[PDB]
RNA sequence: GCCCGGAUAGCUCAGUCGGUAGAGCAGGGGAUUGAAAAUCCCCGUGUCCUUGGUUCGAUUCCGAGUCCGGGCACCA
RNA sequence: AAUUGAAGAGUUUGAUCAUGGCUCAGAUUGAACGCUGGCGGCAGGCCUAACACAUGCAAGUCGAACGGUAACAGGAAGAAGCUUGCUUCUUUGCUGACGAGUGGCGGACGGGUGAGUAAUGUCUGGGAAACUGCCUGAUGGAGGGGGAUAACUACUGGAAACGGUAGCUAAUACCGCAUAACGUCGCAAGACCAAAGAGGGGGACCUUCGGGCCUCUUGCCAUCGGAUGUGCCCAGAUGGGAUUAGCUAGUAGGUGGGGUAACGGCUCACCUAGGCGACGAUCCCUAGCUGGUCUGAGAGGAUGACCAGCCACACUGGAACUGAGACACGGUCCAGACUCCUACGGGAGGCAGCAGUGGGGAAUAUUGCACAAUGGGCGCAAGCCUGAUGCAGCCAUGCCGCGUGUAUGAAGAAGGCCUUCGGGUUGUAAAGUACUUUCAGCGGGGAGGAAGGGAGUAAAGUUAAUACCUUUGCUCAUUGACGUUACCCGCAGAAGAAGCACCGGCUAACUCCGUGCCAGCAGCCGCGGUAAUACGGAGGGUGCAAGCGUUAAUCGGAAUUACUGGGCGUAAAGCGCACGCAGGCGGUUUGUUAAGUCAGAUGUGAAAUCCCCGGGCUCAACCUGGGAACUGCAUCUGAUACUGGCAA
């Protein structure tokens, strides 16, 4: 906390997407090196993203750790998501602030469970383009093998709605270029250029009043706590009135100051991944789920009216009825949420593959409006996504 | 060192100045030997608004003791024959 | 600050003509007066000693516009003043404002008066005043600005003045709407009816 | 320290060093005179006492030495003298 | 401690934290404090119009 | 953010390694009493913490939660 | 013009009167909590961990201390490019200014917190043996040289903090020499002791053209002063415990030497074996003290947040140094603990300054703006410094003011609630017609806080002088953090603006349903067992109302620790009974006596707070002028009945 950070090229939101154990934190600390030294960013390692003992161990991510390197024509803010099969729940946080990925297949193994899965989570919650990386390559000396896995990747997206051929298909090692090998360093400098030529420039929300959900608390030894989170709509200023809203109750609080990546902000608009400052309020009460609004706007609730799209066996959901009582996981903005669920009049049974409506009762309230969106889950798989219809409370 | 000088008492916005013989050290609104009268900026034309004993000043000032920026304008406009 | 209820209902309470809800009809008899205060009305009290106190109190502070609190900040005034703490209450009481707009005749109700003077209407020595407890020293000359004065709420409420009993202690010029507080008021002047003795007893306890 | 009047700090140590040093001289030359007492004539003594007075009193008067100090250094001493010898 | 739990229905089970005032039952031998309800862990009573202050509960 | 443990009728507890839930104490109904106790005659009075799956069938097999318990970390 | 003040009730019983606890009504708080919230004014806002701290920020300042024009910006003698005044550029204290660092003076104040401390402290009243910087009264002096020594080079050590060697240089830093006296010492004669120049301007004379010389300003050392300080000493007062009874060896006192600014076991050396203690030493626990605050009719009882005086402490323990003054909050040196840094050699730092953090907790705020005023530091001044302060935000946390319409309004409408179904009651409440526009919303006028400083101009002082300098009028240009200020005017229009306790008695206020010693209430007595005024809900009522209750806390009521003001035959309470030491108390007459006693006198009883009367915020809180008050205390002079001494 220092520099002001200027207000030059257009902010995307990027985020890596794929399997355990199939490049992923060597991909990032790739383009981390590789750009800090042709185009001129700042340097950073490997070792600084992921850290702690539990991450050590074993190897293996399991919190979101975060990344900023710049462009010529743009700017970037990475995120490294876990990826395995226990931690979804923070998988989703990072991968909702997301606007373009960066999807990594290996050349040796090929499409895995969880490739599916993620590609799967995207869609529902709202992730409108993609890239795939092969990220391993030279473990495998030969032309024909390689190419044969390019083709099951295009069957991926196609298959489950996207462009799929369209798509490019970047191929290059991470440690080969991590450590200086001038022909692989040259390939991911590649991967920097479709990042802007498939990648459009995201259109931002700075017009409609400021909300930003939190991803995940901190508490800095000196300021106070603090809230990371994507600005998804408004703009916020040092010094305006923020009234937190969503689990347990409704706080009142104000900006402190706003930050992006250890760098001070007057003015953080809507798009972009942002640290705010709290008033007089501790690590125990705010609880990562919950929204900052401005005051008067928002309102929680907690009894919801809404057409929910139920998947099928063919989409990726379930293959058999339920009636009321029925209490799967909710995933709004960041957080999930429990529900029972209550049917309308001349409905006795809910069969997969059909649209609907319900009211739904959660258990803790959380805010919300007419127009938003959200991805069931239950038994570590998918059920289905829907739109709020109206507010109820 | 002693020292002539306003003591500043009152409420907020509406102060009233306790012209006061004190040490330099001492704090504005800490010991002192002895008052003498009172300076109010917010009088107006009326019948009372300042007070200074000029019997008091010759006794400090012919021993020893400063006069402050303010109280120096006061024996001024109480004046001589003026 | 205020009551801001059923006023008439706080006449039936106590008994008595509080001139609550007089205005330009003289006289009510139209809320069967004096033997319903609530539902239960056909009831007639006990009253120990803490309730005929409690009663001329509470009949005293409604009759004026006053609060506990402000109340007996009231009392404590007169309890420091010299001579007798009963007749120091009312001294205090009708030396009000809105109490001193309303014998003048600005003013057919006591809320009405209340109201003119925060309004911005009632001016005395030349100096514009909004508090209903401005504490009105004799030797005063109340008066109405030239906005408020010949409107049509005071010319009606004026005429009230003249069926009224109109104390000595004041005088009003009714010609352009002036007033002349000329002294203090005395005991036998005005009340005649409303017990002093009872209200000192409650608060020395 | 957080400031630049840490000049004090150097300046009393430079001061002490030259304060110590006047400070030693003039307490041996009282010391030189008590050597001529215990067994001394008014000679060996005066003589003495008559090359600490002029140095005690120009440190007196520089304020080193608090002259109520001298006053007795020369007092209390010339009651040994005057006395005994 | 030994806290009266007053209202008709409660939250607390073996833990959860609670807000104790002052105040003897008169009633249960020993028992001297009184668990507030609304502060912290121990929430209101559903559907109490009249007294609410005492007892923790909103206007409806 | 993640690792583990805990939850069986109103309270205190057996039960199981797939066959449709028990024990004691309590409580309810009837006769007596103004009402009880005892005395006499009859009753489990259950969302096996909640909810889905593997099964013809699950407290007991496997997921996902609930609040609570304790453990380990990150620091715009 | 300065005191006009004292209430009771429930509760032992079948009932009574006692005794006696328990409970309640009232004030208040740095309060919290629960339910609710519109504004303005003035106050307040870590009581617990004196637990631990990231970040910024709280003390600097002068060229009027002298070299150095070390940097930077102007001018000026001269130079080089060429659009010969447009540009390149070396010297120059002649001005503006201004250094890593040497001096002068400040940092010891101002701020914060109560860990310790039960007497070293604090309070009140006296006292002799002291020093006191700047401020300032007075009387003299203010002589002339010396060496260094940081800057500044050089060569070097280091990651850094931070050096080292060898040279050069100035002074109001430092040291001798003359010169001294009411200063110092001695019985005297004597001996001895000090300093610094800077700053503006200028006629004659004098210029080696360095200036001498005059002059004003400031500035400088010696002494008797003054004031404010500060140090020390004694007397009384200043919590609880005897289930703490004997403690004390530099302990108590002397003589001598040392030491202290000063007296003193302050400290060594003998000498002497005393000093303290039932009018409580020692030991133990708890505690900053006071003005005051709260309460009380008062005597007292509680307390010592905020405002102010004193002490004590500054990460823990210790020590001294520099200074007039510290054994030093944001100095030094050691050790310790505990965080940071590192090139692993070694070095940093101290929030019980302001914000903020975590933690503890029932619980307490912004990492704001400003030197415009008020003092504070240095300054000739210009200014610069300031979390002292003055504002702003936050928080119903207090105290107080105004709001939330106002008249008329019968079909006594509708709906709710009760019922003897006749009707009553919610209720002139509501709906309508007549009428406002505090405060909020918007746009304009707009004070008072600002006293001074800057330039110029005439006169008076000052001098050789119409010059500078010092003072006084007198013109111009200005100086505001708060600030869309306080206040005023208009604009539109019922528009934006009410809860929450209680309702058996004490204690103001009733019925109906639901439940049936269950669920629950409660401050005491107590309510609930199928007709509940006490439980839960409903309508009605009562009291408070931007507050209301609940909890805790202190006094009060409690004459329930009783001095004023209680008791002890049987209610709690006469030792089982004598003798008796200290202690308390003492028949009666005449003296004296000044201790009690009283009477007067003097100084003191800090200011605020309190009480009385005034003045000012539109009013009140709040602020403020005067007086009384500060019930006392010490001495001085009397009275001499009563108390006491020594008497007869
Ligand atoms: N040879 C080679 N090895 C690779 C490559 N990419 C990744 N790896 C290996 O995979 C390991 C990195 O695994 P990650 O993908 O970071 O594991 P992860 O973070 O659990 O992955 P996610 O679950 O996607 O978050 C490294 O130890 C590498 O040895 C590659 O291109 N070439
Ligand atoms: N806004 C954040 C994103 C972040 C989240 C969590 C961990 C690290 C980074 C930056 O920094
Ligand atoms: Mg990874
Ligand atoms: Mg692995
Ligand atoms: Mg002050
Ligand atoms: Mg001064
Ligand atoms: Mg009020
Ligand atoms: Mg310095
Ligand atoms: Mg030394
Ligand atoms: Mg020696
Ligand atoms: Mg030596
Ligand atoms: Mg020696
Ligand atoms: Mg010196
Ligand atoms: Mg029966
Ligand atoms: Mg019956
Ligand atoms: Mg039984
Ligand atoms: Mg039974
Ligand atoms: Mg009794
Ligand atoms: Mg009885
Ligand atoms: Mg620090
Ligand atoms: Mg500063
Ligand atoms: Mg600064
Ligand atoms: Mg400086
Ligand atoms: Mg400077
Ligand atoms: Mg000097
Ligand atoms: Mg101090
Ligand atoms: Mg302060
Ligand atoms: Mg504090
Ligand atoms: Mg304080
Ligand atoms: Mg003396
Ligand atoms: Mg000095
Ligand atoms: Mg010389
Ligand atoms: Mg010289
Ligand atoms: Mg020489
Ligand atoms: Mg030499
Ligand atoms: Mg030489
Ligand atoms: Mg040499
Ligand atoms: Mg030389
Ligand atoms: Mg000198
Ligand atoms: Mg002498
Ligand atoms: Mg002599
Ligand atoms: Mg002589
Ligand atoms: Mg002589
Ligand atoms: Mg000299
Ligand atoms: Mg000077
Ligand atoms: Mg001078
Ligand atoms: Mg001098
Ligand atoms: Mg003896
Ligand atoms: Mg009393
Ligand atoms: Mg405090
Ligand atoms: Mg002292
Ligand atoms: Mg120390
Ligand atoms: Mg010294
Ligand atoms: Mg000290
Ligand atoms: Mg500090
Ligand atoms: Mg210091
Ligand atoms: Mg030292
Ligand atoms: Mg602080
Ligand atoms: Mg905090
Ligand atoms: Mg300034
Ligand atoms: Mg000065
Ligand atoms: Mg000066
Ligand atoms: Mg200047
Ligand atoms: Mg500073
Ligand atoms: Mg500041
Ligand atoms: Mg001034
Ligand atoms: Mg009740
Ligand atoms: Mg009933
Ligand atoms: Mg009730
Ligand atoms: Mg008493
Ligand atoms: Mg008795
Ligand atoms: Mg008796
Ligand atoms: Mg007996
Ligand atoms: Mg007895
Ligand atoms: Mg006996
Ligand atoms: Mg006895
Ligand atoms: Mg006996
Ligand atoms: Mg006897
Ligand atoms: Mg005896
Ligand atoms: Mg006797
Ligand atoms: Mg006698
Ligand atoms: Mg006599
Ligand atoms: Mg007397
Ligand atoms: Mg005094
Ligand atoms: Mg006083
Ligand atoms: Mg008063
Ligand atoms: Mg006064
Ligand atoms: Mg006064
Ligand atoms: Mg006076
Ligand atoms: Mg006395
Ligand atoms: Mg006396
Ligand atoms: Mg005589
Ligand atoms: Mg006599
Ligand atoms: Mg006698």
């Amino acid at each position: 906390s220092k520099e002001k950070f200027e207000r030059t090229k257009p902010h995307v939101n990027v985020g890596t997407i794929g399997h355990v154990d199939h490049g992923k934190t060597t991909l990032t600390a790739a383009i981390t090196t590789v750009l800090a030294k042709t185009y001129g960013g700042a340097a950073r390692a490997f070792n600084q993203i992921d850290n702690a003992p539990e991450e050590k161990a074993r190897g293996i991510t399991i919190n979101t750790s975060h990344v900023e390197y710049d462009t010529p024509t743009r700017h970037y803010a990475h995120v490294d998501c876990p990826g395995a099969a226990d931690y979804v729940k923070n998988m989703i946080t990072g991968a909702a602030q997301m606007d373009g990925a960066i999807l990594v297949v290996a050349a040796t193994d090929g499409p895995m469970p969880q490739t599916r899965e993620h590609i799967l989570l995207g869609r529902q919650v709202g992730v409108p383009y993609i890239i795939v990386f092969l990220n391993k390559c030279d473990m495998v000396d030969d032309e024909e093998l390689l190419e044969l896995v390019e083709m099951e990747v295009r069957e991926l997206l196609s298959q489950y709605d996207f462009p799929g051929d369209d798509t490019p298909i970047v191929r290059g090692s991470a440690l080969k270029a991590l450590e200086g090998d001038a022909e692989w360093e040259a390939k991911i400098l590649e991967l920097a250029g479709f990042l802007d030529s498939y990648i459009p420039e995201p259109e931002r929300a700075i017009d409609k009043p400021f909300l930003l959900p939190i991803e995940d608390v901190f508490s800095i030894s000196g300021r106070g706590t603090v809230v990371t989170g994507r600005v998804e709509r408004g703009i916020i200023k040092v010094g305006e009135e923020v009234e937190i809203v969503g689990i347990k109750e409704t706080q009142k609080s104000t900006c402190t100051g706003v930050e992006m990546f250890r760098k001070l902000l007057d003015e953080g608009r809507a798009g972009e991944n942002v640290g705010v400052l709290l008033r007089g309020i501790k690590r125990e009460e705010i609880e990562r789920g919950q929204v900052l609004a401005k005051p008067g706007t928002i309102k929680p609730h907690t009894k919801f009216e809404s057409e929910v799209y139920i998947l099928s066996k063919d989409e990726g959901g379930r293959h058999t009825p339920f009636f009321k009582g029925y209490r799967p996981q909710f995933y709004f903005r960041t957080t999930d949420v429990t529900g029972t669920i209550e049917l309308p009049e001349g409905v006795e049974m809910v069969m997969p593959g059909d649209n609907i409506k319900m009211v739904v009762t959660l258990i803790h309230p959380i805010a919300m409006d007419d127009g938003l969106r959200f991805a069931i889950r239950e038994g570590g798989r998918t059920v289905g996504a829907g739109v709020v219809a109206k507010v109820l409370s | 060192m002693v020292t002539i000088r306003l003591a500043r008492h009152g409420a907020k916005k509406r102060p009233f100045y306790q012209v006061v013989v004190a040490d330099s050290r001492n704090a504005r609104n800490g010991r002192f030997i002895e008052r003498v009268g009172f300076f109010n900026p917010i009088a107006s034309e009326k019948e009372e608004g300042t007070r200074l004993d000029l019997d008091r000043i010759a006794h400090w000032v012919g021993q020893g003791a400063t006069i402050s920026d303010r109280v120096a304008a006061l024996i001024k406009e109480v004046n001589k024959a003026a | 600050a205020r009551y801001l209820g059923p006023k008439l209902k706080l006449s039936r309470r106590e008994g008595t003509d509080l001139f609550l809800k007089s205005g330009v009809r003289a006289i009510d008899t139209k809320c069967k007066i004096e033997q319903a205060p609530g539902q239960h009305g056909a009831r007639k009290p006990r009253l120990s000693d803490y309730g005929v106190q409690l009663r001329e109190k509470q009949k005293v502070r409604r009759i004026y516009g006053v609060l506990e609190r402000q109340f007996r900040n009231y009392y404590k005034e007169a309890a420091r003043l010299k001579g007798n703490t009963g007749e120091n209450l009312l001294a205090l009481l009708e030396g009000r404002l809105d109490n001193v707009v309303y014998r003048m005749g600005f003013g057919a109700t006591r809320a009405e008066a209340r109201q003119l003077v925060s309004h911005k209407a009632i001016m005395v020595n030349g100096r514009v005043v909004n508090i209903a407890s401005y504490q009105v020293s004799p030797n005063d000359v109340v008066s109405i600005r030239e906005k408020a004065k010949k409107q049509s709420r005071v010319k009606a409420a004026l005429e009230l003045a003249e069926q009224r009993e109109k104390p000595t202690w004041l005088e009003v010029d009714a010609g352009k709407m002036e007033g002349t507080f000329k002294r203090k008021p005395e005991r036998s002047d005005l009340s005649a009816d409303i017990n002093e003795h009872l209200i000192v007893e409650l608060y020395s306890k | 320290n957080i400031k630049s009047a840490k000049k004090r700090a150097i300046q009393s140590e430079k001061a002490r060093k030259h304060n110590a040093s006047r400070r030693s001289m003039m307490r041996t030359f009282i010391k030189k005179v008590y050597a001529a007492i215990e067994a001394g004539d008014k000679a060996a003594a005066q003589k003495a006492f008559n090359e600490m007075q002029p140095i005690v009193d120009r440190q007196a008067a520089k304020g080193l030495i608090h002259k109520n100090k001298a006053a007795r250094h020369k007092a209390n001493l010339t009651a040994q003298i005057n006395k005994l010898a | 401690v030994t806290s009266y739990i007053g209202g008709e229905g409660h939250n607390l089970q073996e833990h959860s934290v609670i807000l104790i005032r002052g105040g003897r039952v008169k009633d249960l031998p020993g028992v001297r404090y009184h668990t507030v309800r609304g502060a912290l862990d121990c929430s209101g009573v559903k559907d109490r119009k009249q007294a609410r202050s005492k007892y923790g509960v909103k206007r409806p």
